[PDB]
RNA sequence: UUCCCGGGCCUUGUACACACCGCCCGUCACGCCAUGGGAGCGGGCUCUACCCGAAGUCGCCGGGAGCCUACGGGCAGGCGCCGAGGGUAGGGCCCGUGACUGGGGCGAAGUCGUAACAAGGUAGCUGUACCGGAAGGUGCGGCUGGA
RNA sequence: AGCUAGUUGGUGGGGUAAUGGCCCACCAAGGCGACGACGGGUAGCCGGUCUGAGAGGAUGGCCGGCCACAGGGGCACUGAGACACGGGCCCCACUCCUACGGGAGGCAGCAGUUAGGAAUCUUCCGCAAUGGGCGCAAGCCUGACGGAGCGACGCCGCUUGGAGGAAGAAGCCCUUCGGGGUGUAAACUCCUGAACCCGGGACGAAACCCCCGACGAGGGGACUGACGGUACCGGGGUAAUAGCGCCGGCCAACUCCGUGCCAGCAGCCGCGGUAAUACGGAGGGCGCGAGCGUUACCCGGAUUCACUGGGCGUAAAGGGCGUGUAGGCGGCCUGGGGCGUCCCAUGUGAAAGACCACGGCUCAACCGUGGGGGAGCGUGGGAUACGCUCAGGCUAGACGGUGGGAGAGGGUGGUGGAAUUCCCGGAGUAGCGGUGAAAUGCGCAGAUACCGGGAGGAACGCCGAUGGCGAAGGCAGCCACCUGGUCCACCCGUGACGCUGAGGCGCGAAAGCGUGGGGAGCAAACCGGAUUAGAUACCCGGGUAGUCCACGCCCUAAACGAUGCGCGCUAGGUCUCUGGGUCUCCUGGGGGCCGAAGCUAACGCGUUAAGCGCGCCGCCUGGGGAGUACGGCCGCAAGGC
């Protein structure tokens, strides 16, 4: 627009919108399950995965995908939420941390164990 | 009802040279005739004079160009291949001495009206003045 | 050579390109997510008027009643204004929540019909009005995003 | 989108160190606001820090400056200073002791407990140093501070060896079973040698003090370390932690087995449904290495808020159109000022930080010294090209005069004929209407077709045009009146009066609404008859509001050229409408087609721009949810913005 426009009107701003509200922007945040079930994904693929939706301390109650093959959580376990969506499941923008709490992580995962939570084999190795 | 004079005048002279005509004419301006003096002196046209259309004065500046030059669109290069006006009588532009541009590497002109007169790029931070940045040529 | 089927070239149109055995539309049904309205309910912040009003500064009095080191004085004390705050009363804004209800969105293979895309088999679109399970139909007027 | 009761101003007092409505009397009715008052939400601010090519954006943790707080709130006292964190009083919440009446307390000081949370430390040492307080001094106090402890939280430095070494062991992986790989890697040979044992062991410290000179200048002497036996130096001396992400493309690193839209991967595209470099493991490799990844947030890429540096004909996006307020912008000549603007010195820009050097700790991180400019604003001096102002002056911009020109431009009043329908009369019969074909319907109660008479409403064939007028919507028989815009000529008048325009105001097709007329034809709805699987449609027969008028509302559209207006510049060929002329032709306005240059992603535009420039306004920032919700304004309602 014109200078003058400028000045008068002036320039607007992104202002961007959050796609974890997780209460303060914390890295991550505790709540207890609630219910832990199985959904099916969206259109182009086809599985049960793992969710549970979890009580937060935010005040909020959120379902949460649980990752790695196999799990140990209920109703009444204690977890750690994490931050990041899956595609395939609409209203599962939050992991669960693996490792963290009652929750533990894949028994036998061996490759890229830093994540899912499991720890080293000490076997001479 | 012409709002900027001189960058009528820049634009009446960036129509000419592209379909290569001898001169055009532009009413006279004191400031519009120091600029003209500054055009030809770097060899951007080949002069002007005070001519009169219809008892009302105007400036025939006498256009130059390049050499004829062969292949296909054998029509010549400009001596003026860009000219613009930079500060616009809605935005104002106004320069000190340190703060003064490099016109295509200093291989261009910009023209800026200072207290010592009319001056170029050069010549402003020669004599050390700068002031309203006029247009940029090349 | 009209017509039925298939084929050939040119040209026009297309929202088709798994290529019309295409694509596409809207109610209806189930499930889920966010949400609007909603008799109301529960809070938060704030404003206005009045009542009560501590400490304390200030202003009087200091007298039928005290104390004092210099008394046509001081202190104590009494009265008053203001006053934190509590109470009452009515407004304003915001948030949560509510039987029920409206629409939206998603959910690989649900029911009904064929609306638009080819002159889509009534050209389409559109403002508006009326009407119809549904897309939609028709009236008046306009558009070329058609003939 | 309006706010304003001490509210704005005055006078006289109170009060303070002191101005001030800071407070109080009396007087006046002002003060503020689209240049965003008031209100709502949020936030301590800065030097700096992060990021960035920069312009910008983000941020205010450590450290330094300022502010404001000290459980919540209020008040004064003392005092040079406090409304007083470890002083006082009062009210509430809470805690603790009570002999029950009335007492005590405020870690947002250093530690530390608890609660919350994803998460954040030692109830350490010392006044030796620096700094602060009191003191003649001695000295005392100093959780300021100097240090130490804990946490890979960050940055930096170092180690987990080095050199040799088989055409190449075993293990394990792949194999076109011959072999290839891990791989000089290891085994093994020497050499150096972290850690650890041993002795020495500080810089930070010199003053305050004391003697001389007089407790001055000056010379000399004495005491004192927390850190700490630590740094560092010397002697001896053992091969001595390695892990994590990834290996479909972006993106560097590939095979094998298992698996079979399962289990699962995931940042996007997307992989997994039998032979998977995308899953799980293995072998190997790539990237880093005391770290590596993940999450959360900021800048970047994002030139997807474009000042640098974007756009709007068809993709998002020109306001329906005008008029016009504020505001923005503005022709040529000549001077005065010197505000904008430029230059000069000077004042300021604290330190720290960043950059440039030079040094200090064995390097670096860190730190010391020196240096350089920033930007912004004060004062003084100068320059006057452009902007502004004041003044003189000009005509190209603009308006006006005179003489004319075309037109469905607008409103009012009046009138003509063609046609339709109905009524009357004549004459005339057995069917007329209607379709794709039919049927409904009309018709012997005298239709359709024909003639004559009469009523009434609406719309104007031919002219008529791919034509004209208007700002748009729009305007078409003719006549008269009232009326706007506009074009040409003549160069006569004023002389910069100019352009654009947020709000405002006015016009605004159709449909719809209100009150009252009118209603011939047409025709939503509605009823019939067909077509159809079904028809609320398309086809046919009827038919009400409406279409017409007056007055008042309504503000919508594909209100379209999907292109805002104004001006300047850049080939023309051609058609058409209307003016002037020395009217073969030239020139001006207007409506079209083709096309120079140029622009566009293409389609296309092309002096009737979408070209090249400037001024101003409007609008755009992924699709849907959605022109929906809420609030606001308007409307009789529909609904509109
Ligand atoms: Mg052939
Ligand atoms: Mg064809
Ligand atoms: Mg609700
Ligand atoms: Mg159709
Ligand atoms: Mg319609
Ligand atoms: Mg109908
Ligand atoms: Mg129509
Ligand atoms: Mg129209
Ligand atoms: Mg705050
Ligand atoms: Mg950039
Ligand atoms: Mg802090
Ligand atoms: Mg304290
Ligand atoms: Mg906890
Ligand atoms: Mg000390
Ligand atoms: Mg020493
Ligand atoms: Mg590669
Ligand atoms: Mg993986
Ligand atoms: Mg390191
Ligand atoms: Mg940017
Ligand atoms: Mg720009
Ligand atoms: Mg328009
Ligand atoms: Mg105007
Ligand atoms: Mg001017
Ligand atoms: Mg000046
Ligand atoms: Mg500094
Ligand atoms: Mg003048
Ligand atoms: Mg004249
Ligand atoms: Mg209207
Ligand atoms: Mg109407
Ligand atoms: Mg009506
Ligand atoms: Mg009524
Ligand atoms: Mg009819
Ligand atoms: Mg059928
Ligand atoms: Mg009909
Ligand atoms: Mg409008
Ligand atoms: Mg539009
Ligand atoms: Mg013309
Ligand atoms: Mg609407
Ligand atoms: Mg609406």
């Amino acid at each position: 627009p014109t200078i003058n426009q400028l000045v008068r009107k002036g320039r607007e701003k992104v202002r961007k919108k959050s796609k974890v509200p997780a209460l303060k922007g914390a890295p991550f945040r505790r709540g207890v399950c609630t219910v832990v079930r199985t959904v099916t994904p969206k259109k182009p693929n086809s599985a049960l995965r793992k969710v549970a939706k979890v009580r937060l301390t935010s005040g909020y109650e959120v379902t949460a995908y649980i990752p790695g093959e196999g799990h140990n959580l209920q109703e009444h376990s204690v977890v750690l939420i994490r931050g990041g969506r899956v595609k395939d499941l609409p209203g599962v923008r939050y992991h669960i941390v693996r490792g963290v709490y009652d929750a533990a992580g894949v028994k036998d995962r061996k490759k890229s164990r830093s994540k899912y939570g499991t720890k080293k084999p000490k076997e001479a190795a | 009802m012409l709002t900027d004079p001189i960058a009528d005048m820049l634009t009446r002279i960036r129509n000419a040279t592209r379909v290569y005509k001898e001169s055009t004419d532009v009413p006279a301006s004191r400031f519009k005739e120091e600029i003209l003096r500054i055009l030809a002196r770097e060899g951007f046209i080949k002069g002007y004079e005070r001519v009169d259309v219809d008892g009302k004065p105007y400036l025939r500046v006498y256009l130059k160009y390049g050499p004829r030059r062969q292949g296909p669109d054998p029509r010549p290069e400009q001596v003026i291949h860009h000219i613009r006006r930079i500060s616009k009588p809605g935005r104002r532009v106004y320069v000190g001495v340190k703060e003064i541009p490099r016109v295509r590497r200093g291989l261009g002109i910009a023209i800026l009206s200072t207290s010592k007169g009319v001056l170029t790029d050069r010549e402003a931070r020669k004599l050390g003045v700068g002031g309203e940045l006029i247009c940029e040529v090349w």
